[PDB]
């Protein structure tokens, strides 16, 4: 073995695996380990006992890391000693953009990425190349989960909500794919997420209020509510049946406290449909934000057409919601 | 097969001129699904009934569980620390297609025994530190196979104390010690919480304690209310993007606090959420999607699935001993898994194109069996207590087999039937019953 042949080693003994495959009953679900992440996790079992924090034992994360990223427990333990013996941080983020690189669909790497990098003492301000790197994750596969998680976690913690390569980069990735929802909701977080240091983080402003209101700003900058309007329109221009706009401009409507019938000449110009979204923004129009008589009925008309013709298999939703506006104008007509 | 309406049989009809990844993406998984749902691709077995949707071939699905069981190749390394999730889909599998586990319970025993660590919890294995969804994973297994000598397993009062360690000052959990602190750590430290009747107070020197917190649910339900996004779904994390797994671990976790029609209005807009959940479900796929843009996943068949019992009964309310009924595609789901999700050779899988594994066999039988049933709760609960007591109320009637056409219909066979799943705790209700009134009635350790 290589372990149990160093010298460097040798001032410590390992502790074999121990899987119950001796006492009582035959385990579930084993795995034929190689020999070599045998004696690597069964040195690696020995340094964890007896709580070491050395540069032999980070050299052995590493080598475990390398044949198994998806190893929680050797992640937290390689950090721990990077803290303890304080090494140089800059090169660990050199080395850990080498293993994302390697392993895209890979979460753990994303969190201790994270946990290294909300050390003040190494990283005090945004490291003049961190943005471009996660930029060359996006570039591999732009709706990754845990890239997204970390990059509005790196906003936050660097207060980079008005940082122009934010939306540069968001327009960026949305100039390649429209469609891509991930760059629509850090939008929304760049534009009308909560930024208040005093208060826990959260997707929507208003969470301490009623649950209806959940979103609502508490003070508005009207300019660029309508600029955000402006850029949602133009690009559902680009492609009228991507639900991506159409739900982050609910969003902007919500949080400004402005209602949907401010697009309701924009969504009639897509109905020989175009869009079900148009369809559906309608069908809220006239049932939530129009007290005129004979809008309850097109309300259902709206939703008639998204159940047989534009949006079928969601059919018991959208009879659900007739049920519920053919309710509400009954009692109108009852008072 | 005249059984089959257009709806499963024809790509959308709007289509935008703009090409880009998603909808190339979105293209090819239509294509590959459009000869599976129609029932005309040779590698589908039948019989086929009269919706045209082929059997559910359990002889095959139970011969791929059993062995997924066994020992696997050191090309497997990458699944080392999730062995305790591989034991709990195989068991949940065989439960679900009507096999009596108990005959597991000395392997079972015999597994986790090495994988709790003595300072509390379960880990992976051997010398992996305690972690909430192996734990989790362990204390579910431990349920369907259930007996006395199972349960006593597990340390209850070192699992206590080092699930007080994962409790942060915003009301959520990390999945461990120095791990990531996401929904999915919440529900699976709750469950473990609720079925071992764990302490509600936080251990007198947990550090959460130094934050104003004084028990385990503290701030809990405001940590998931911030994690609501614009969009109506659930993220992550707050301000992360609104996906289907965690909008279950949320409501579920959120149902695990009180009754469903109390809690899920209060600290969630219903409003926003309920057209978000609604339009995760494609046709002519039928499956369900995990986020907004991205593509059907059968495993979803349970994440987005099971969210709408809980949903349902918040709209609903407490049954007593009038309903809005489902609102979404009953017919559409069971054609996705039956259909498109089936391997020839035994397993299910996330979509056409893809390798089965025990995780997606798992969680498309789980969503097969929920729309067979109806779900909901009651004023009856099964715990002594109050704690969780309207997450032990839930009950069940099955949804029998449909004739005719119906915009909620069963499209299965009754030889289809699967056998019910608790829509929190993903076990058999009996199993969830035994384990929580085991431990209500044992006294907590000194
Ligand atoms: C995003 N996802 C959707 N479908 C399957 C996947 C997953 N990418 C995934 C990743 C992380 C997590 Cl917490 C849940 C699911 C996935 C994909 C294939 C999987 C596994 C997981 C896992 C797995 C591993 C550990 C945790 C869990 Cl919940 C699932 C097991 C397995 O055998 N395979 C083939
Ligand atoms: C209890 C339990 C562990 C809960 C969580 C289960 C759930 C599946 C976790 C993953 C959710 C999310 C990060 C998927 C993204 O990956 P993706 O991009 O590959 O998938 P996607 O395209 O469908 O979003
Ligand atoms: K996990
Ligand atoms: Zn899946």
């Amino acid at each position: 073995g290589k372990y149990s042949s160093d010298p460097e080693w040798a001032s410590i003994k390992p502790i074999e695996l121990n899987d119950g495959s001796d006492f009582g009953a035959m385990p579930l679900a084993t795995i034929s380990y190689s020999p070599e992440y045998l004696e690597a996790t069964s040195y690696l079992r020995a340094v964890m006992a007896a709580n070491e924090m050395s540069e032999r034992a980070l050299r052995l994360t590493g080598d475990i890391i390398s044949m198994n990223p998806a190893h929680y427990t050797v992640w937290i333990y390689r950090a721990k000693i990077l803290f303890a013996l304080g090494k140089d941080l800059n090169e660990e983020i050199e080395w850990l953009n080498k293993v994302a690189l390697k392993h895209l669909k890979n979460y753990q790497i994303w969190h201790h990425r994270q946990v290294l990098m909300s050390s003040r003492a190494h990283f005090p301000t945004l490291p003049p190349r961190e943005q471009d790197f996660l930029m060359e994750m996006f570039a591999q596969d732009a709706k990754s989960y845990h890239v997204w998680t970390y990059r509005h976690w790196l906003v936050r913690h660097f207060k980079l909500w008005d940082h122009p390569r934010e939306i540069q980069d968001v327009e960026a990735l949305l100039k390649a794919d429209v469609r891509n929802n991930s760059a629509w909701n850090h939008r929304y977080m760049l534009r009308f997420g909560p930024r208040d240091e005093n208060e826990f983080d959260a997707g929507l402003h208003n969470t301490t209020g009623p649950s209806s209101e959940k979103g609502r700003l508490p003070v508005v900058d009207e300019d660029l509510v309508d600029s955000e309007l402006q850029y949602s329109q133009s690009r559902i221009l680009e492609a009228p049946e991507n639900r991506s706009p159409w739900s982050y401009a609910r969003g902007v409507l919500q949080a400004a406290g402005r209602p949907l019938s401010e697009w309701k000449d924009f969504a009639r110009s897509f109905v020989a449909v175009k869009s079900s979204h148009a369809i559906e923004w309608l069908a809220d129009v006239y049932a939530e934000e129009d007290g005129s008589e004979g809008s309850a009925a097109e309300a259902v008309k709206m939703l008639t057409l998204l159940k047989e013709k534009y949006d079928p298999i969601r059919r018991n939703y959208w009879e659900y919601r007739i049920r519920q506006i053919t309710a509400s104008a009954a009692h109108a007509t009852e008072i | 097969h005249p059984g089959i309406p257009a709806l499963f049989r024809e790509p959308p009809l709007i289509h935008d001129l703009l090409s880009t990844e998603t909808t190339e993406l979105q293209s090819e998984t239509v294509n590959k699904c459009l000869p599976l749902l129609k029932g005309i691709h040779n590698s589908q077995k039948g019989p086929f009934n009269k919706y045209g949707i082929p059997a559910l071939q359990r002889k095959d699905h139970l011969e791929y569980l059993y062995d997924s069981l066994e020992d696997y190749p050191a090309s497997f390394v990458a699944l080392d620390a999730s062995r305790p999730w591989m034991v709990y889909w195989a068991l949940a599998g065989l439960c679900l297609l009507g096999e009596d586990v108990t005959r597991f319970r000395e392997r079972v025993i015999s597994t986790f025994t090495a994988a709790q660590n003595s300072t509390g919890g379960i880990g992976g294995g051997h010398g992996q530190m305690s972690h909430v969804a192996s734990s989790y994973a362990a204390v579910l297994s431990i349920a369907m196979v259930g007996g006395e000598e199972a349960f006593k397993l597990i340390d209850r009062k070192a699992m206590w104390k080092w699930l007080g360690k994962l409790k942060q000052p915003d009301g959520g959990f990390t999945v461990c010690e120095g791990g990531e602190e996401d929904v999915r750590g919440a529900y699976c430290a709750m469950v473990v919480h609720a079925l071992l009747d764990l302490p509600l107070a936080l251990p007198p020197e947990a550090e959460a304690r130094q934050n104003g917190l004084e028990t385990f649910t503290d701030g809990l339900p405001e940590y998931l209310s911030r994690c609501q996004t614009y969009e109506g779904g659930i993220s992550g994390s707050p301000g992360s993007e609104a996906h289907g797994a965690y909008a279950f671990c949320a409501l579920a976790c959120l149902c695990l606090l009180g009754r469903p029609e109390v809690v899920v209005p209060r600290y969630m807009n219903i409003a926003t959420l309920l057209p978000w959940l609604s339009a995760r479900q494609y046709a002519p796929e039928g499956g369900f999607s995990g986020r907004t843009n991205k593509l059907v996943d059968g495993c979803y068949s349970h994440w987005v699935g099971n969210c709408w019992p809980l949903v349902q009964a918040a709209l609903d309310g407490t049954q007593p001993l009038s309903s809005v009924g489902n609102l979404y595609s009953r017919e559409g789901l069971t054609r996705y898994i039956l259909s498109c999700c089936q391997c020839k050779l035994g397993g299910l899988r996330d979509k056409p194109g893809k390798h089965p594994d025990s995780y997606h066999t798992c969680y498309a039988l789980t969503g097969l069996s929920t729309v067979q049933y109806y779900h909901y709760c009651t004023d009856s609960s099964v715990s002594s207590k109050d704690d969780f007591s309207s997450a032990f109320s839930w009950k069940h009637d099955p949804n029998f087999a449909s004739d005719g056409q119906g915009s909620d219909i069963g499209v299965f066979t009754e030889n289809d039937r699967l056998v019910p799943f608790h829509p929190i705790f993903v076990i058999p209700h009996k199993s969830a019953e035994d384990i929580r009134v085991w431990f209500e009635n044992q006294s907590f350790d000194l």
